[PDB]
């Protein structure tokens, strides 16, 4: 307002406000790997 | 009257009985834990 001495100051706005929704989707890879290489082959093949 | 008799079955279920003379017995068996193995030998010898 600046609001003087003697104004009587009315009502004033407040802000509108928005909702944003975020879907929050997954992300899914699925690597296939034999058993006969992650027991055989020494680098850790889970972990990697 | 033959309804009310059940006849008696075997206690273990049984099969036909096969050799386990198998060569294991007598090769040398190593415990590996790899893809593969390697043995090493001498196809020839020394000079003197």
């Amino acid at each position: 307002g600046w609001a003087s001495e003697t104004a009587a100051l009315s009502e004033t706005a407040t802000p509108q406000i928005d909702r944003i929704t975020i879907p929050l989707h997954e992300l899914a890879a699925m690597p296939k790997a034999s058993q006969r290489l992650l027991d055989d082959s020494a680098f850790d093949i889970e972990t990697w | 009257g033959g309804y009310l008799v059940d006849p008696q079955t075997s206690e273990t279920i049984r099969g036909v009985l096969r050799s386990t003379a198998s060569l294991r017995q007598i090769a040398s068996v190593v415990n590996v834990e790899a893809t593969s193995f390697d043995v090493l030998v001498d196809k020839t010898d020394m000079g003197s």
